DNA sequence: ATATGAAATATTGCATAG
DNA sequence: CTATGCAATATTTCATAT
């Protein structure tokens, strides 16, 4: 799961 | 209100047109002066010629209606989105921080502010997943109005974002499709519909609901072709690779996927988002 | 006027709001139903405040102002846009037309028309280059103004690549330096700009100006990558490619190019384009 | 020179 | 909840002045 | 070229009415 979230 | 006078008179001085000229069919040469002066607010028709007549966007002489410094502010705004974008959390946590300190009144750019120094402020784990969601929640109470009218919708993406990764994969769902269904109300901004169902798609997949995942992420390379975007193309094309892995779909359609990824990630510069892409 | 006041009330009534509701904090609500009978023009102020509350873009109020079908009309423009990216001039040429011979008055609009129809006319060699230039900068000669600020500057660029195609590289030149130079005075379309500097750059290259046209490109490849449009991407990239190669860098390099350019054009499914790939 | 100019 | 007369405010055009 | 008094138009509020 190592792509972040996007804000 | 003298800001928006000024502002007329120096775009009108800029474009080398006397007040007689720019009032031609429009108005009295009398009347702009009056406008430029302070002493009068325009009407609609007005301001739709002064503004047509000097090639500027209507909004422009909103935005300055009452509040100072917008030019910089804006640039401000710019700056930190891309940042954001980078996710150079630290920079943003400092920029913002040292323009919250000036304690200046403008209702939303402060909110602008503050937003963004929270998210900054969790991602850095200063403050905890369930103190940062309380005070967005509390900007959103706030029932702020103002020029941008996405603003609510990008603080909602954040919290919703932090209950899906903080294990609140039914409250953050829940609340990505709340998003979505405001956005068809309002005008396009299909830009950020794809940042949301990027978002979604990776909260449903975290919830093991693969076919949904895709389903999300394909309708937003869709969305993003079609608008001719890169921002999250690289995200979603990974994304999808992830869901084609657990679906079991053939080693060739799991590996065009990442290797679409890989390609924006690499002409787009995304240093950190290389590393995910690790035996694959 | 009418067409204003029953636009903000769909929207109000939309939004499940009262007059009294909406005017809170805003003005009186004898005033809102002033504004929605179309009795009144309103102030700044109460535009503003009503435009945030019901979160609508204030443009869409002025768009609304003056003439019909404004929603239809914005879809049409956008589809006859998407065409032309996709050089289906038939299509636009049998669209435009029968849009056209509906004779509706609506300067703007109108002028859309005229641009795209002619500059389809052209490209379907239904009429000669020099008729289409002279009938373009005869909407220019309009001296329109209207809500899109750079109409004049799209009908401009029409006008230069036709120079351009048809020997006369240095008016096409010039004329597009011209457009670059109108640009950084009016606010950012970076999009626009990005068109421009690559049809210059197709310019200088056919002018046998190869640095220059690689300048131009790998500017337009740099805005392109800050602002993540691809909407230019896999022509600048092949465009970098062409000049690359009359400069005689490495075949490596050469290579990197055109391959950047067949990915683009794959997922893009920019299928024409596909063709000019071969032996390379 | 295959590519078209973009109008 | 909306709408309208009448009064109070606010704008714009026309004449004119620096 | 711009600015201002003053008259002419326009808008907004407050008090009511349907
Ligand atoms: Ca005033
Ligand atoms: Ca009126």
């Amino acid at each position: 799961a190592d792509l972040p979230f996007e804000f | 209100a003298e800001k928006l006078g000024s502002e007329i008179k120096k775009i009108r001085v800029l474009r080398g047109l006397t007040q007689k000229q720019l009032s031609e069919n429009i108005c009295h040469q009398s009347e702009v002066s009056r406008i430029e002066s302070g002493a009068v607010y325009p009407s609609m028709d007005i301001l739709q010629g002064i503004a047509a007549k000097l090639q500027i966007p209507i909004i422009h002489f909103y935005e300055v209606l009452i509040y100072s410094d917008i030019e910089r502010k804006k640039q401000f705004k710019d700056q930190v989105i891309m940042l954001c974008k980078q996710k150079r959390y630290k920079e943003i946590y400092n920029k913002v921080w040292n323009e919250l300190k000036k304690e200046e009144y403008h209702p939303e750019f402060q909110q602008f502010l503050q937003w963004q120094y929270y998210v900054a402020a969790y991602v850095l784990k200063k403050v905890d997943y369930e103190y940062c969601i309380l005070e967005l929640k509390k900007l959103l109470n706030q029932q702020l109005t103002g020029i941008d009218v996405y603003q609510n919708l990008y603080i909602e993406n954040a919290i919703a974002n932090i209950y899906a990764e903080n294990g609140y994969l039914k409250k953050g769902i829940d609340l990505f499709e709340q998003i979505l269904k405001q956005l068809e109300a309002l005008h396009d901004n299909e830009e950020f519909d794809v940042k949301v169902r990027y978002n979604h798609a990776k909260a449903l997949y975290l919830d093991s609901r693969y076919e949904e995942s895709l389903y999300q992420v394909n309708k937003a390379i869709e969305i993003s072709c079609r608008i001719n975007s890169m921002a999250l193309i690289g995200q979603l094309y990974y994304q999808r690779g992830e869901c084609l892995r657990k679906l079991e779909y053939e080693e060739a359609e799991i590996e065009d996927a990442y290797k679409k990824a890989s390609f924006f990630f690499d002409i787009l510069e995304m240093h950190a988002y290389k590393e995910a892409l690790v035996n694959k």
